[PDB]
Formats: structure tokens, C-alpha cells, sequence
């Protein structure tokens, strides 16, 4: 009850139901680039190419940020497993395997942000302003609720000699 | 009397202090003033306890030993100028021997006396450290005279002042070496001195790594070896 | 009303959100932009120095309706602020904002006051190296005065000669040279009055760049001419005594004076009771501990299993293959072959097959709740799955991220798990760092004042390339100028820095100026801004450590001759065999077979046990419970009685008499380890 | 040598002249005057250079005849046992950053600018060479009439990069001293950008120079 029923592990563990859902609004939403020529005013995702002057033709063709984004996806699926159980049956060791696809899940759009941003550099001007900064707050928040909930997981430094890591209880 | 002779203490260092380049015909002709009124006053402070309190005791204290040599050799100086004698070398390095009259407030202090108490009755365990850094300094030096003397043949026009090319100049850039400071450069001289950066010839960095580790961790030994053992026992003598 | 004004200012939702607020308020200084006071940005964030600025006087008014030394602060900090919504230094005083945190946090009121304490205590001392430097500057105005000038070209000696134009030859070439003007140079750091010459030794004292001044001083030859090659090399002398009396001698009789006399601050207190200080590191120990979890399985398929990992054949197996990956990672260069490129792809699916099936192993025999629960095991379950994506990222890479190949490098640190000593020694530092997060926190807050003030000072410098404000050192962001000032602290040019940031710099053109007026960029507030910043920060720097040295001195003189924790360590261990989980007692028929596995600091001797070991645990005291019901935190006090504290009869409540007065609190289950 | 002979024949026979040989003193200065003899012989015979290197030992012979000398090599000697844990430690986090540095920075600090169509790199008159980087997160070599070509070896003549192990080891080595650690953050940043790697830097320099110095300290101050 001490590592799962605690007030700071469920700050955390609410924080990070935002973040699954903020990198599922990017995960869907093709809105983080601006192509301006000047019309041929295309917004790029990673799953559809939208050319908007109506005449809305969205389309597709970016392969490397969607393949990397099925994993960042994969592991929000594969952690909260370990999570949604380890709130229950009094193993919150359980709740430690969890934590560990958060930051990976944070890690992999991290890839697909870098793997974006070549894309529109490579094709005319660039502004992201709607998925871009939606999976740059969905990164920064998976990427750092999952250390800190690794961090309010692992048991800390004994400060002393009698008290053992993974101390007894 | 322990705030009158602190005018002539305070104006003797006045007096050394605003030396400066440039500096007006007055100034230099105040410090004309200063420097003879000032020694006829640092005899009268000395003459009268010689003479008013027994020249036996006079030499028994310590900085009553100190206080002779300012006027003894203040006013060999001033006979040295009058006599036809200036000796243009010896104008300026007793000008520096007179800077020792600024060493007359540590009888002012009255702080830190325990520990020169203590620092004092450890001279004989100060330079038994001190020996053998500058033995070590010795040897680093005279192998970078063997690995790096007459090899810096450079065809470039630039200067690289620390080089191994004599004894004093080898000293001297093992000394850089040894605060850290610029270190690598003298080892990118050393690389280049050699094939450059190529496997036997980049094999020289070591040199510069074992006079690194090896030599500040002496100094470790030495200046906190000193300075836990020597103002610890401060710190016993003044808690006795 | 003297009632509602006194009951929300008190208990927890005032400080909680006024603190919110003085954490968003320095966050809004940070993000100001230094070149344009008309950015978009730099509109926008003033309009939050209204929204902050209308709650702090809120604040006031709540706080001066109650009553009739840090609150006269907290007026200025308000005052200041609708003030400035000289002008010039009415923004520069905005930084006292994370200053009204050190008087509501009082974990920070007290680590800024023992600051002022030790700087009352080393104050003399210090007179001393202040007379110190002077003397020495006296001497230094009397080698160098007036001989630090020279040429644009080092053909012309005296001022009057280098006048008009002469050849720089560019990469050595005789064919290829431009034509510039000579001009009679003086050098930055020099010795022509008693003030310069303090500013030259102090630079001297940091290290940097005294082989600079050192060549110059041995180039000198007379005033008003130029430098004359190897003159007076004797002028070493002056350079390396100076360096041993200063910056070695002084600098340490300074250091052991702060460590010496952080002693005293735990000495200074008195202690003429029964039990001594390892009497105290001992007793305490066998109070306060509990048994651990030793997670032995059942079920002899799982325990066929269990056998294999927990011996010490699978531990040397493993800590000598991730030896052979870091060689494999040692191997990679560039520019090599296609067989060699490809056999760090080969092997390094090779080597992530390998311990992606002994972390396998491990669930299956460890019983999986038990896995998770040792911490080192949750780290290579990290390395384990980071590695396995780096594996299939880069087989669909090539089938149709630098990053997950980290993950590789990470391995190594694994085997700092066998190093019982090098881990014992990790944990006492890492812990004297949590346990002090103060003395840390105010050297966080000296680089943030600094910066919001060198953006203020210095932040319209241009990045001109060839000068020291460029691209990389600047002052021109907030995590930039944090950065420039770290690079001081390291000591690395840094008076070079501070030369280029006095008066007379370029400004950049997207700043405000008047034309005519490029050149008044920088200020000679350089000169105390940076050497402040450098004493500020050696005092901080040197509090913290000797602060972090004191926690830990029982353990930096623990002196392994005579006893320490690790005998205790040792005990737990060989008791958690005899427990699945922690229990309190285990049986009688392990009680005597105990002692043959312990040091005989604290177990018995190499020797036959037929005498001392047969009566003597029955001969010293122990507790009589019933038959096989015996504690560990009853036992493990009197088993360490035998290695330390031999007592008469009678007195054996007479050892609780001195467990509660040179004692701490009650350690109320104390009734095992009396009778 | 003959100070090496009266001293074994002053004694007696070989279980006698290692009683000149048990003190470990002697030891030393007996390679002296073999080297001594081994090097004016092969010297004569090739009628060497690099064997003269080896007669800076002999002032090592003076620590043999000083007993107040004696003393304090052995008291030197013996801080070194305390202060193992921590070497053992420092070398592993060495090789734990020249490793991560040789996979992230290898071989990316070959481009500098040029002089348009030579073989002459082009700086200004107080500038190092430094990396380029052409369309990317670098700089981006504007300084008038050059473009950027990579045939260069490298920021101080090749010796300061992440190629192998060794250089790798070399810079990480330098750069925890906190001499010139950042003309090679600089460099780095000149070559891939300046987002992410002074995380690799201002950890090194922290852990690495600051966290290190404070346990070695730590350890000087439990011995004295
Ligand atoms: C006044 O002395 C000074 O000018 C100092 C000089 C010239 N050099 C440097 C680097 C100091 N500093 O600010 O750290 C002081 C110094 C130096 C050695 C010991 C003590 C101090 C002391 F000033 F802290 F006392
Ligand atoms: C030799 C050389 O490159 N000269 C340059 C020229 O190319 C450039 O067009 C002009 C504009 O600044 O400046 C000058
Ligand atoms: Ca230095
Ligand atoms: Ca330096």
C-alpha cells in the first residue's frame, strides 16, 4: 500500500493518463508541418498528405516515423497491462515493469519527431503548430512520468547501513 | 603608542603603494620625502627601546630582530645613491628590498600567530615533502629534455615557448604541466613532434599523463598532509 | 478582521501557492529576451509581471492588516515591480525574486546563514592573503611598471617607430602577405599600478593564463620598448613562488581550515556517558533493522532452475560475457570493412539473444514477483527490452536511432554489482547528496541571479567569430549564459570572457541603437561581475564538499581493522537462508549450526569449536523464549556482545539504563535484547 | 661498478651478495649500472639514441642514499592503498564515455571550410578550425568565398576526435581534467548541432571531474 496507494505515485500515474491520450492526439491527427509554396498549402501526419486550397484531398504516399510510431503506441499498450494489474492483488513490484514502456513509449516519438522533421525539411516553408507540440508535450511527458515513476517505484537509498536496498517489506 | 606608530606604518605603505608608470614629477619627489623623513622616524622608534628598555631584551624578541634590518639596510641604501655609486641593477632591486617594511603589521595582527607558532617547529618536515616533489620535477624534466628537446623543428612560424630545448625552460613547462593549465597543448606539440597522430607515434601522450596523475597526486600528499597535521595542532594549542 | 487574515495565511494552501508563484515569476525573468525589449515574446511575458506583481500585493495587504528581518525584502521585491513596468538598474534589481523563497522555505533559512557563519570565521586568514597579494604586487609593480607595451610587429621597439603599415604572411607563405597597420599594444593583464597588478594575480592565482604573463615577464626588458626574446627568464621565480605561496599553500591552509573546523560542528557538543560512538554505530543497528526477503522457491523443477543462477558458475559466466560485448563495442572506428561492420551486427544480435535468455531464467526461477522486487534486476530488465527494439529497429531499417543503441554502452554498468566495495562507496556519497539538497540548492541559485543579470549586462554583445561572445559562449538565452557561467566555474578562459564583455564592444544590429552608436556595447561592471562570480563560487563549491565529507566521516575513518556494518551485512544475509520472508524467528536446529559461516571478528575462530563456541553462546546472554522460536533482533544485539562490551553479572538491566539517556528515542520493542 | 663490486665482495659469495640484493634499494641501483654499461658498449660497437632515455633513472639513486627520503616513499606508497576503489571507478567511466562518444560523434568532424577550389582551409585571425556542416543543424561555413569539403583530419591536426578507442579515450581523458573540454564541446556542436550534446559533456564534467575530486578528497581527508 505504500508504493501504489501513495498520493505521489498517483500524480504521476494520472499525469500519464494524459500523455496516452495527448500521443494518441498526434498519433492521429496530420497537422504538424505547413507546406507554403503560394494553392498547394499540403499538412503532413504520418498516416495521411493533405493538400487543402472545398477541395480537401487527403491522401497518402513518412514511412519511418509511422513503422517507429506503431511501437510508441505498442508500448503505451504494453505497459498500462503491467500497470492496470498492479494496482491490484498487493503486487506493486508489478506496477515496476510498467513504468519501464513509458519511458520507452516517451522515446519512440522521439524517433518519429526526428523522423517527421527531416521529411519537411527534405520538401515551401515549414510551421507546426496543432501535432507537433501536442507530441513534444506528449514526449516530455511520457519521457519524464515514466523516470519519475520509476523513481517513486524503486525503494530509494537506505541512509543507513542497517537499512538494506529492497529492504525487507 | 598602539596608535602612533601605526601613522608611520600606514604611511610608509601609503607611500609604497602608489608607485605607478607615468606617474607625475610631485609624486616622485613626495616619495623623496617619504622615503628619507620616514626613515629617521623608523630609527627613533627603534633607538628608544634599545636604549630605554635594556639592548638585552631588544634582541630577544623576534620582530625586534626584524626591526634592526629595515634601518640597517634603509640607510645603506640612501649611501649607496651618495657616493657617486647609483649601480644602475642595484636601483631597483633594493627599492624591492624596502617593500619589506610593509612586513611590519604582523605585529598587528595578532590572529594567526599560532600557527606560525606551529608552522615554524615544522620546517624541518615542511621540505622533507617539498624535496622530493622537486626531485620528481627533476627527473619529469630531464626525460622531456630526452623525449622533446631539439625535436620541436617546426617549419611553421609560429612560437611554442614551452619546449624541453634547456634545463630552465624544460623546468619550466613541466611545472605548466603539472597546474593543468594549457597542459594538452604541450602534449600536441610533443605528437607533432613525433610522426603526428599515428600508433607509435601518439604513444609520447603518455608521457604527459604520468606527469598529470602521478605529480598531483604528490601534491595531494603534500599540501594536505601539511594543512590537516599543521592546522590541527593550531587547533589544539588554541584549545589549551 | 484579525481572524480570517490569520488563519489562511497559516497552515498549508498560502504556502504552497504563493511558493507556485515565485517559481513562475523567476521562470518569467528567464525566458526575457536580452536583444529586443519589442519581441512578441518579450510583450507578452510583461503582462504576467502584471498578473504576478497584482497577487504578491495581495500578499502584503493580507499579511499587513495582521501585525503591527526578510519581510522589508518582500516590500522591495513589490515596490521594484510597479516601478519598472535609473531605469536601467530598476530591472536589474528584479533578480531578488527567488530570495523571498529562502525565507519561506526554512530548510533554506538556516544553509544561508551557516554560509555567513564561515564567512566570519575564515576572515582572517583571509587578511592574511590579502596582504599577501598586495605585497607580492608591490614587488610585481616593480619588475614589470611600464614594460608590457609592444608592436604590431615585433621589429619595432619603441612607440615612435611603430607607426603606418607593415606584412603579416599568411600560412608562412614570402608570397602571400596582406598589409595592416602597426599600433603600440599594451597587454591586457599588466603591472603599472598596484590595483592592475592585484587584477594580474588573481588571474594568476585561477591558473589561467599565466604562461602568457610568464612569457611576457620574461620578455620584458625596459620601459617603453617592446619585448626582447628570453631577456629575463629568471622571472620564473617571481611566477612559481608566487604559485606555491597562493594558489597552493593559501588555497589549502584555507580548505583544511573549513574541514577541521566543520568537525567541531559535530564536536563541539559533549558525551561523558557509558557507551562511545561504535558503541552507539553498533547498538543502534541491531534496534532499528529488519530481515529482508531472501526469496527462496519451492516446487524442485523451480529449484532445478534456482540452483543454476543463484551459483556462483552462472555469476561468473555472465560478468565475463558482458566483458567480451564491451570489447566488441571498443572495436567499432570509422572508416572499416564490410566484414568488420557487419560483425557489430551479427554479435550484437548475438549478445542480445544471450541475456534476453537469462532474464528469461530468471522469472522462471526466481518466482516472478520475486524478480522485480531486487532493483538490479529492473535495471537489466530495461537494458533487456531497450535492446531488444534497438534490434528490430534497425532490421526494419534496412527491410523497407542513434538513441536505442545506448542501450548497448548501458550493459557495462551492470557489472558494478560484484564490486561490493566500489557500490558501498557509491551509496555513502549518492545518499550525503540527498540527504544535504540545500547547500546544493544555493549554488542552483547563484548561476540563476547571475545569468538573469549577465543577460541584462551583456546579453546585446554580437556573436562575432575569433572573439570569445560567438555562436557557443554567450549571453544571449538563459540556458546559454548558464552555460558560459559554468565554463568560469570550470575556470576555462574565463578572464578572457570578462575581456570580452567591458566597454567598447559591438552590438548586434538587432538591437535598439542610435546610429553612430555601434561601439557601446558591454560595460566594465565585467571586472566585478566575473571575479565576484568566481569567489562566490569556490565558496559555494568548497561548502558543499566539506559538507558532504562531514556525513560520511564515521565511514571515511570506519578503520575495517577492528569492526564495521559489513560483518552485520554479512550476518543478514546467511540468516535470510533460514527465512522465505522475514517472520521474526527461525527454528533452534539452525542455532547451533549457525556459527560456523562468520569472521570471527564476529562469528568464532578457525579453530575446533569443542570449548568456546559449545558454551559460550549459552554462557553469554541470551533471551529464552520457547524451544525454536528465537528472533533476529534479539539475538543480533547479544551476538555482537560477545565481540564488543564484556560485562559483569547483576547489571544486565543496567545495559538498558544507558539505552535510553545516551540513547535517542524510545525503541519500544527493546524488551528482546534485555533479559 | 666498482662501487657494485665492492659491495659483493665485501660480503662473500651469491647468498652473500643477495644480501645486497633482499633490500629492494639496491635493486634499483644495480639495472642502473648494467643500463649503465649495456648502452656505452652498444653505443662504441655502432660506430642507442633512444636507450640514452634510460640514465634519467640515476637520480633515483639519490632517494637510495637520503634515509629521511626513504621514509616518505613509503608513507606516499602507502595513501594509495585507500584510494583504489575510486581509480577503479574513474577508469570505468572512462571507458563508459569514450565508448557512447566513439558511437555518437565517430567520424563527424571531417568537414572544415575551404578555400574555393584549394587545398587551404579558411579561418579569421583569432579562429581555430573548427567542423562545418553543409544544410543541416551545423554551422554553416559563411565566412566570404569558401564552401565545405570533407577531406580535413581534424580539430587540433587530427589528434581530438571519437574515431577509435583510443582517441576516443584520449578526449574523454582531456576533457575530465577541464582543460579544453569545451573546444571539444565547440567542436562537436560544429559538427551535428548544438541541441543535445552538452548532455554528454556537462555530465562528464560533473561526474567525472566534480563527483570524483569529492571522493578523493573524501579519502585523503579519512586517511590523515
Ligand atoms: C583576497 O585574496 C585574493 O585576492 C584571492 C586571489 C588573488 N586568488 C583567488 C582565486 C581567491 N579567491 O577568490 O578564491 C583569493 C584567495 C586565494 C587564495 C586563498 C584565499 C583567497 C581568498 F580571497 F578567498 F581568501
Ligand atoms: C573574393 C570574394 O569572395 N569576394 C566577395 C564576393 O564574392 C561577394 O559577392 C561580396 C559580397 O559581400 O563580398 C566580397
Ligand atoms: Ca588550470
Ligand atoms: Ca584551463
Amino acid at each position: 500500500m505504500s508504493p501504489t496507494e501513495a498520493p505521489k505515485v498517483r500524480v504521476t500515474l494520472f499525469c500519464i493518463l494524459v500523455g496516452i491520450v495527448l500521443a494518441m492526439t498526434a498519433v492521429v491527427s496530420d497537422h504538424w508541418a505547413v507546406l507554403s509554396p503560394h494553392c498547394e498549402a499540403a499538412h503532413f501526419g504520418l498516416w495521411r498528405i493533405c493538400t487543402k486550397r472545398g477541395e480537401k484531398n487527403c491522401s497518402y504516399f513518412s514511412i519511418s516515423a509511422a513503422a517507429i510510431s506503431v511501437f510508441s503506441l505498442g508500448f503505451l499498450i504494453m505497459g498500462t497491462i503491467c500497470a492496470l494489474m498492479a494496482f491490484r492483488k498487493k503486487r506493486d513490484y508489478l506496477l515496476r515493469p510498467a513504468s519501464m514502456f513509458y519511458v520507452f513509449a516517451g522515446l519512440c516519438l522521439f524517433v518519429s519527431l526526428e523522423v517527421m522533421r527531416q521529411s519537411v525539411k527534405r520538401m515551401i516553408e515549414y510551421y507546426y503548430s496543432w501535432s507537433f507540440a501536442c507530441a513534444c508535450a506528449a514526449f516530455v511527458l511520457l519521457f519524464l512520468g515514466g523516470i519519475s515513476l520509476l523513481l517513486f517505484s524503486l525503494p530509494r537509498m537506505p541512509q543507513n547501513p542497517w537499512e538494506s536496498c529492497m529492504d525487507a517489506e | 603608542f598602539y596608535w602612533l606608530v601605526i601613522l608611520i606604518v600606514a604611511l610608509n605603505t601609503l607611500s609604497i603603494a602608489s608607485e605607478h608608470h607615468n606617474q607625475p614629477l610631485w609624486l616622485t619627489h613626495l616619495q623623496d620625502i617619504a622615503n628619507r623623513v620616514l626613515l629617521s622616524l623608523f630609527t627613533i622608534e627603534m633607538l628608544l627601546k634599545m636604549y630605554g628598555l635594556g639592548l638585552r631584551q631588544y634582541f630577544m624578541s623576534i620582530f625586534n630582530r626584524f626591526d634592526c634590518f629595515v634601518v640597517c639596510s634603509g640607510i645603506l641604501e640612501l649611501l649607496l645613491v651618495e657616493s657617486g655609486a647609483m649601480t644602475p641593477l642595484g636601483i631597483s632591486v633594493l627599492r624591492c628590498i624596502r617593500l619589506l617594511r610593509l612586513f611590519k603589521i604582523t605585529k598587528y595582527w595578532t590572529s594567526l600567530s599560532n600557527l606560525v607558532a606551529s608552522l615554524l617547529n615544522s620546517i624541518r618536515s615542511i621540505a622533507s615533502l617539498l624535496l622530493l616533489l622537486f626531485l620528481f620535477i627533476i627527473i619529469f624534466a630531464l626525460l622531456g629534455m630526452q623525449l622533446f628537446g631539439g625535436r620541436y623543428d617546426f617549419e611553421d612560424t609560429e612560437v611554442r615557448r614551452s619546449n624541453f630545448d634547456n634545463f630552465p625552460q624544460a623546468l619550466i613547462s613541466v611545472f605548466q604541466v603539472l597546474t593543468g593549465e594549457d597542459w594538452n597543448s604541450v602534449m600536441y606539440n610533443g605528437i607533432m613532434a613525433y610522426g603526428g597522430p599515428s600508433y607509435p607515434g601518439v604513444l609520447v601522450c603518455i608521457y604527459f599523463i604520468i606527469l598529470f596523475v602521478c605529480g598531483n597526486y604528490i601534491l595531494l600528499n603534500v599540501f594536505l598532509a601539511i594543512a590537516v597535521d599543521n592546522l590541527a595542532e593550531a587547533e589544539s594549542l588554541t584549545s589549551a | 478582521v484579525r481572524v480570517l487574515c490569520h488563519r489562511i495565511v497559516n497552515a498549508t494552501w498560502f504556502t504552497n501557492f504563493i511558493l507556485l508563484f515565485i517559481l513562475l515569476s523567476s521562470a518569467a525573468l528567464a525566458a526575457e529576451d536580452p536583444i529586443r525589449a519589442e519581441s512578441v515574446r518579450n510583450q507578452i511575458l510583461g503582462y504576467f509581471d502584471i498578473a504576478f506583481t497584482s497577487v504578491f500585493t495581495v500578499e502584503i495587504v493580507l499579511k499587513m492588516t495582521t501585525y503591527g528581518y526578510f519581510n522589508i525584502l518582500d516590500l522591495l521585491v513589490v515596490a521594484v515591480s510597479l516601478i519598472s513596468m535609473v531605469v536601467k538598474i530598476l530591472r536589474v534589481l528584479r533578480v531578488l525574486r527567488p530570495l523571498r523563497a529562502i525565507n519561506r522555505a526554512k530548510g533554506l533559512k538556516h544553509v544561508v546563514q551557516c554560509v555567513f557563519v564561515a564567512i566570519r570565521t575564515i576572515g582572517n586568514i583571509v587578511l592574511v592573503t590579502t596582504l599577501l597579494q598586495f605585497m607580492f604586487a608591490c614587488i610585481g609593480v616593480q619588475l614589470f611598471k611600464g614594460k608590457f607595451f609592444s608592436c604590431n610587429d615585433l621589429s619595432k621597439m619603441t612607440e615612435e617607430e611603430c607607426r603606418g603599415y607593415y606584412y603579416v604572411y599568411k600560412d608562412g607563405d614570402p608570397t602571400q602577405m596582406e598589409l595592416r597597420p602597426r599600433q603600440w599594444i599594451h597587454n591586457d593583464f599588466h603591472f603599472d599600478n598596484v590595483l592592475s597588478a592585484m587584477m594580474s594575480l588573481f588571474t594568476v592565482s585561477t591558473f589561467e593564463g599565466w604562461p602568457q604573463l610568464l612569457y611576457r615577464a620574461i620578455d620584458s626588458n625596459e620601459e617603453d620598448m617592446g619585448p626582447v626574446y628570453n631577456n629575463r627568464v629568471e622571472m620564473a621565480i617571481f611566477f612559481i613562488i608566487y604559485i606555491i605561496l597562493i594558489a597552493f599553500f593559501m588555497m589549502n591552509i584555507f580548505v583544511g581550515f573549513v574541514i577541521v573546523t566543520f568537525q567541531e560542528q559535530g564536536e563541539t557538543e559533549y558525551k561523558n556517558c557509558e557507551l562511545d560512538k561504535n558503541q552507539r554505530q553498533c547498538v543502534q543497528y541491531a534496534l532499528k533493522a529488519r530481515p529482508l526477503r531472501c526469496y527462496i522457491p519451492k516446487n524442485p523443477y523451480q529449484y532445478q532452475v534456482w540452483y543454476v543462477v543463484t551459483s556462483s558458475y552462472f555469476e561468473y559466466l555472465m560478468f565475463a560475457l558482458i566483458m567480451l560485448n564491451t570489447i566488441c563495442l571498443g572495436m567499432q572506428h570509422y572508416h572499416q570493412s564490410e566484414e568488420m561492420n557487419h560483425i557489430s551486427d551479427i554479435l550484437n544480435v548475438a549478445f542480445t539473444i544471450i541475456f534476453t535468455l537469462e532474464m528469461i531464467l530468471k522469472l522462471l526461477a526466481f518466482k516472478a514477483r520475486g524478480y522485480f522486487g531486487d532493483p538490479w534486476n529492473v535495471f537489466d530488465f530495461l537494458i533487456v527490452i531497450g535492446s531488444i527494439i534497438d534490434v528490430i529497429l534497425s532490421e526494419i531499417d534496412t527491410f523497407l536511432s542513434a538513441f536505442f543503441r545506448l542501450f548497448r554502452v548501458m550493459r557495462l554498468i551492470k557489472l558494478l554489482s560484484r564490486a561490493e566495495g566500489v557500490r558501498t562507496l557509491l551509496w555513502t556519497f549518492i545518499k550525503s547528496f540527498q540527504a544535504l539538497p540545500y547547500v546544493a540548492l544555493l549554488i542552483v541559485m547563484l548561476f540563476f541571479i547571475y545569468a538573469v543579470i549577465g543577460m541584462q549586462m551583456f546579453g546585446k554583445i554580437a556573436l562575432v567569430d575569433g572573439t570569445q561572445i560567438n555562436r557557443n559562449n554567450n549571453f544571449q538565452t538563459f540556458p546559454q549564459a548558464v552555460l558560459l557561467l559554468f565554463r568560469c566555474a570550470t575556470g576555462e578562459a574565463w578572464q578572457e570572457i570578462l575581456l570580452a564583455c567591458s566597454y567598447g564592444k559591438l552590438c548586434d544590429p538587432e538591437s535598439d541603437y542610435a546610429p553612430g552608436e555601434e561601439y557601446t556595447c558591454g560595460t566594465n561592471f565585467a571586472y566585478y561581475y566575473f571575479i565576484s562570480f568566481y569567489m562566490l563560487c569556490a565558496f559555494l563549491i568548497i561548502n558543499l564538499f566539506v559538507a558532504v565529507i562531514m556525513d560520511n566521516f564515521d565511514y571515511l575513518t570506519r578503520d575495517w581493522s577492528i569492526l564495521g556494518p559489513h560483518h552485520l551485512d554479512e550476518f543478514k544475509a546467511i540468516w535470510a537462508e533460514y527465512d522465505p520472508e522475514a517472520k521474526g524467528r527461525i527454528k533452534h536446529l539452525d542455532v547451533v549450526t549457525l556459527l560456523r559461516r562468520i569472521q570471527p571478528p564476529l562469528g568464532f575462530g578457525k579453530f575446533c569449536p569443542h570449548r568456546v563456541a559449545c558454551k559460550r553462546l549459552v554462557g553469554m546472554n541470551m533471551p529464552l523464549n520457547s524451544d525454536g522460536t528465537v528472533t533476529f533482533n534479539a539475538t543480533l544485539f547479544a551476538l555482537v556482545r560477545t565481540a564488543l562490551k564484556i560485562k559483569t553479572e547483576g547489571n544486565f538491566e543496567q545495559a538498558n539504563e544507558e539505552l535510553r539517556a545516551i540513547i535517542k528515542k524510545i525503541w519500544k520493542r527493546t524488551s528482546m535484547k534485555l533479559l | 661498478s666498482i662501487e657494485a663490486a665492492m659491495k659483493i665482495i665485501a660480503y662473500g659469495f651469491l647468498f652473500h651478495q643477495d644480501a645486497y640484493l633482499r633490500s629492494g634499494w639496491n635493486v634499483l641501483d644495480f639495472i642502473i649500472v648494467f643500463l649503465g654499461v649495456f648502452t656505452a658498449i652498444l653505443e662504441q660497437v655502432n660506430v642507442v639514441k633512444a636507450l640514452r632515455a634510460f640514465r634519467v633513472l640515476r637520480p633515483l639513486r639519490l632517494v637510495s642514499g637520503v634515509p629521511s627520503l626513504q621514509v616518505v616513499l613509503n608513507s606516499i606508497f602507502k595513501a594509495m592503498l585507500p584510494l583504489f576503489h575510486i581509480a577503479l571507478l574513474v577508469l570505468f567511466m572512462v571507458i563508459i564515455y569514450a565508448i557512447i562518444g566513439l558511437e555518437l560523434f565517430k567520424g563527424k568532424m571531417h568537414k572544415t571550410c575551404y578555400y574555393i577550389g584549394t587545398d587551404i582551409v579558411a579561418t579569421v585571425e583569432n579562429e581555430k578550425p573548427s567542423p562545418c556542416a553543409r544544410t543541416g543543424s551545423g554551422r554553416p561555413c559563411t565566412i566570404n568565398g569558401s564552401e565545405c569539403r570533407g577531406g580535413w583530419p581534424g580539430p587540433n591536426h587530427g589528434i581530438t576526435h571519437f574515431d577509435n578507442f583510443g582517441f576516443s579515450m584520449l578526449t574523454v581523458y582531456q576533457c575530465i581534467t577541464m582543460e579544453g573540454w569545451t573546444d571539444v564541446l565547440y567542436w562537436v556542436n560544429d559538427a551535428i548541432g548544438n541541441e543535445w550534446p552538452w548532455i554528454y559533456f556537462v555530465t562528464l564534467i560533473l561526474l567525472g571531474s566534480f563527483f570524483i575530486l569529492n571522493l578523493v578528497l573524501g579519502v585523503l581527508s579519512g586517511e590523515f
